[PDB]
């Protein structure tokens, strides 16, 4: 399917075998939140993330 | 209430959160008794009473 799709066109398409188990994350890719305080608008947090 | 008490009308946004949009009269016009004569209202024939 990848190499069919190797051209972009017009979409960008992501091919995933579903999770072994629901819920969980086989390669373990930590969450990290970064909370702005100050209310700086989405567009500087954006470019500051 | 909004002359003599504190009327809070709605929010408004300030650091993110939503705070209070209070209305009230100043300090030294409540202080005294007979505060209500310097309090003014309208009636349906819009004359202020």
């Amino acid at each position: 399917l990848f190499g069919q799709y190797a051209a972009d066109r017009n979409a960008l398409s992501y091919f995933l075998n579903l999770p072994p188990i629901p819920g969980l994350s086989l390669t373990g890719g930590f969450e990290m939140y970064a909370q702005n305080k100050s209310g700086k608008d989405y567009d500087a947090i954006q470019q500051d993330v | 209430s909004a002359t003599i008490g504190t009327y809070y009308v709605n929010d408004f946004p300030m650091l993110g959160k939503n705070f209070q949009v209070n209305i009230r009269a100043l300090g030294d016009f409540r202080n005294t008794q007979d505060a209500l004569k310097n309090i003014y209202i309208r009636s349906s024939d819009n004359k202020m009473i």
